[PDB]
RNA sequence: GCCGUCGCUGGCAGUCGGCAGAGCGAGAAAGAGAGUGGCGCGGACGCUACGCCGCGACGAGUAGGAGGGCCGCUGCGGUGAGCCUUGAAGCCUAGGGCGCGGGCCCGGGUGGAGCCGCCGCAGGUGCAGAUCUUGGUGGUAGUAGCAAAUAUUCAAACGAG
RNA sequence: UGGAAUGCGAGUGCCUAGUGGGCCACUUUUGGUAAGCAGAACUGGCGCUGCGGGAUGAACCGAACGCCGGGUUAAGGCGCC
RNA sequence: AGGGCGUGAAACCGUUAAGAGGUAAACGGGUGGGGUCCGCGCAGUCCGCCCGGAGGAUUCAACCCGGCGGCGCGGUCCGGC
């Protein structure tokens, strides 16, 4: 919408917006990121901190796929299973507890962050926490390792 | 010769929403008489917070609705929220509730309507509560938002926790002169 | 004995003279259409003595007799026979009016059906 | 010249790029001439599975 | 007195009518509230609630910003049982007007074939200038000028000359 | 017994154009013989601003401006223009 | 519409009609005068209720039959959705 724009707005004002003592010329201040380190020094110290400079090794032929490890918190974890198996562990007397296997559900790492529900679990993931194993441990549970 | 600055003779506040939408506007309709002919101020907050944007009524958590309920005193009292009553998916319990909203998601739907509670509209509180009494008001989180943390003090400067605008993060996307004592100097 | 509107107030006008453009008496390629002077040094634009009158919003004419004709009547523009079902009944406040590419022989139809309605035509011998 | 706030960035549009557009209105069409040269296979072979080994 | 802006986030769904009782300008936190013992068929306007109405104050403006345009141009989706050879667009007008204004509608002439109103959409969308680009036409102006190299005259003929 | 008078609704968060050549004036004051010169401090104007007066007039005095009617002044005047 | 011919604007020029003319022309506010046409004006707008005098209908109220519509806290009719 050519008619919502401000070009229509400004038909019949001489300077269109841009000033009549400091014309609208075409690169007043270089182009692009010119004069960083010269004239455009205390925009980029004010606003872009670290931004010049090398810091931390040169990783040369890097890979995201071995780079791949998704972690998944202990206060969504039965967001992974469906409601009823929390149901029939909460209803079972004997004590069968739910197998959790993290890995089929798509993530590698269970992190313990929230509050997990008094019932024990078997949590089969590729890596743990300390404190999500604490937290296994004491709700109830055991931390099988899978490769 | 008359000496009162223009500047702030008028107040930038709304009095119509920008919203073309018709069923709020029906809403609107009917909380400007509520609000002129009842004397509580709840009609009056609850006709103010429908002119605002999307960003100024936040998603409301199903979770932090189950705690302010499970806040004391307010046994038996329904819960109003403006903005949208969305399902937080990290709780196990939950209680009946009497919830008035514009637009609740479905499985939040599902699971008040799981756990035993009613779902209300704002014309059916208006019909159940014309002055709004039995209510308590609520509101999401309004600097929740992940655009307010860049707001505030800048970066680059010492006692200022602000998140500057990065492309994408990483080793060397910002980290070495203004970030370093050892490379210049920190903040 | 022509159509009476329903009250005729005094139509007090401001101003009748037209908002000519500045230096629309020079020069041939001006209109008289006004056009605000935007310039650092013009005489019009910020208010000499004895200079060409400005637009202001103070020229306005009141809301009784705002579109208002010298009759009393206000205009509405119609095209055909089916648009003096609408002003039957609003008669007494609000006239008709016949457009320009509407032909003769629906203009006598639409001058029938409004001296049947009492509705005042503005131009009721507007081919013959 | 840059403003007060925002992300730095590096368009990379400093060559020619003009004249190596590749326009994409080509694409209904081609997915039909996909499916008349699918379709021509699978009359082609025709107790054969349209998809392969 | 009139126009617009701002504020009172002021008021109006109460047009509650023989299914009736016509109000909440009044100095004084709160009900013209339910109970239980001692003839005549009658009543103006309203309210596109993005509308209507009432109070007060305010009104300069460069660069600049924002809002409203039922201001204007071109094309598209809808719509007007739209207009039109019993005369479309364009153009002219010492005519009637309307709007603060952008502009718009009628009357008269020319014209001969298409055009417009409303809700939306889109842009190659508005000129007084840029020693602006193209085309055309004035004052200058019947003016400068038809002045380098000695020189033409008479009679007759053709021929309208 | 909202712990002086008077007055006024306040606080807060984004996005952000233009500007980054100035000039003049009571008072103070640097350099200079001085300047309608150059450079400062406070405040107000011009810039951005029309109007009445100073005959004239970017800055002086009064006074700031929607469109009009009645009245009244400021600064200035009241021989004629 | 007369062979570079649809429509034929503006700048410019010619003719006719009208008005005017020593502070270059032109402009703003306010009037006055003269023309062009317009109000198809020139004994001046109608609309309800009542009174009085003159006229005309196959007519008023109330009953009978048929059809249609509205409502029914029929305190709580029967039956469908
Ligand atoms: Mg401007
Ligand atoms: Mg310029
Ligand atoms: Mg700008
Ligand atoms: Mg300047
Ligand atoms: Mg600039
Ligand atoms: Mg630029
Ligand atoms: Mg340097
Ligand atoms: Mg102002
Ligand atoms: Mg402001
Ligand atoms: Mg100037
Ligand atoms: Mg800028
Ligand atoms: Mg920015
Ligand atoms: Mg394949
Ligand atoms: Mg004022
Ligand atoms: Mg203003
Ligand atoms: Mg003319
Ligand atoms: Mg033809
Ligand atoms: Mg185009
Ligand atoms: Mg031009
Ligand atoms: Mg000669
Ligand atoms: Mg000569
Ligand atoms: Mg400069
Ligand atoms: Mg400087
Ligand atoms: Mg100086
Ligand atoms: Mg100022
Ligand atoms: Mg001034
Ligand atoms: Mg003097
Ligand atoms: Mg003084
Ligand atoms: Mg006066
Ligand atoms: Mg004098
Ligand atoms: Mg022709
Ligand atoms: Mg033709
Ligand atoms: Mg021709």
């Amino acid at each position: 919408p050519s008619r919502l724009r401000k070009t229509r707005k400004l038909r019949g004002h001489v300077s269109h917006g841009h000033g009549r003592i400091g014309k609208h010329r075409k690169h007043p201040g270089g182009r692009g990121n010119a004069g960083g380190m010269h004239h455009h020094r205390i925009n980029f110290d004010k606003y872009h901190p670290g931004y010049f400079g090398k810091v931390g090794m040169r990783h040369y032929h890097l890979k995201r796929n071995q780079s791949f490890c998704p972690t998944v918190n202990l206060d969504k974890l039965w967001t992974l299973v469906s409601e009823q198996t929390r149901v029939n562990a909460a209803k079972n007397k004997t004590g069968a507890a739910p197998i959790i296997d993290v890995v089929r559900s798509g993530y590698y790492k269970v992190l313990g962050k929230g509050k997990l529900p008094k019932q024990p679990v078997i949590v089969k993931a590729k890596f743990f926490s300390r404190r999500a194993e604490e937290k296994i441990k004491g709700v109830g549970g055991a931390c099988v390792l899978v490769a | 010769g008359v000496d009162i600055r223009h500047n702030k003779d008028r107040k930038v506040r709304r009095k119509e929403p920008k919203s073309q939408d018709i069923y709020l506007r029906l809403l609107v309709k009917l909380y400007r008489f509520l609000a002129r002919r009842t004397n509580s101020t709840f009609n009056q907050v609850v006709l103010k917070r429908l002119f605002m944007s999307r960003t100024n009524r936040p998603p409301l958590s199903l979770s932090r609705m189950i705690r302010k309920m499970k806040l004391p005193g307010r046994e038996n009292k329904t819960a109003v929220v403006v903005g949208t009553v969305t399902d937080d998916v990290r709780v196990q319990e939950v209680p009946k509730l009497k919830v008035c909203a514009l637009r609740v998601t479905s499985r939040a739907r599902s699971r008040i309507l799981k756990a035993g509670g009613k779902i209300l509209t704002f014309d059916q509180l208006a019909l159940d509560s014309p002055k709004g009494r039995g209510t308590v008001l609520l509101s999401g989180p309004r600097k929740g938002r992940e655009v307010y943390r860049h707001f505030g003090k800048a970066p680059g400067t010492p006692h200022s926790h602000t998140k500057p605008y990065v492309r994408s993060k990483g080793r060397k996307f910002e980290r070495a002169r203004g970030r370093r004592a050892s490379r210049g100097y920190k903040n | 004995a022509a159509l009476r509107p329903l009250v005729k107030p005094k139509i007090v006008k401001k101003r009748t003279k037209k908002f000519i453009r500045h230096q629309s008496d020079r020069y041939v390629k001006i209109k008289r259409n006004w056009r605000k002077p935007r310039g650092i040094d013009n005489r019009v634009r910020r208010r000499f003595k004895g200079q060409i009158l400005m637009p202001n919003i103070g020229y306005g004419s009141n809301k009784k007799t705002k579109h208002m004709l010298p009759s009393g009547f206000r205009k509405f523009l119609v095209h055909n026979v089916k648009e003096l079902e609408v002003l039957l009944m609003c008669n007494k406040s609000y006239c008709a009016e016949i457009a320009h590419n509407v032909s003769s022989k629906n203009r006598k139809a639409i001058v029938e059906r409004a001296a049947q309605l009492a509705i005042r035509v503005t131009n009721p011998n507007a081919r013959l | 010249a840059p403003s007060r706030n925002g992300m730095i960035l590096k368009p990379h549009f400093h060559k020619d790029w003009q004249r190596r557009v590749a326009t994409w209105f080509n694409q209904p069409a081609r997915k039909i001439r996909r499916r008349k040269a699918r379709q021509a296979r699978a009359r082609r072979i025709a107790p054969r599975p349209a998809a392969g080994p």
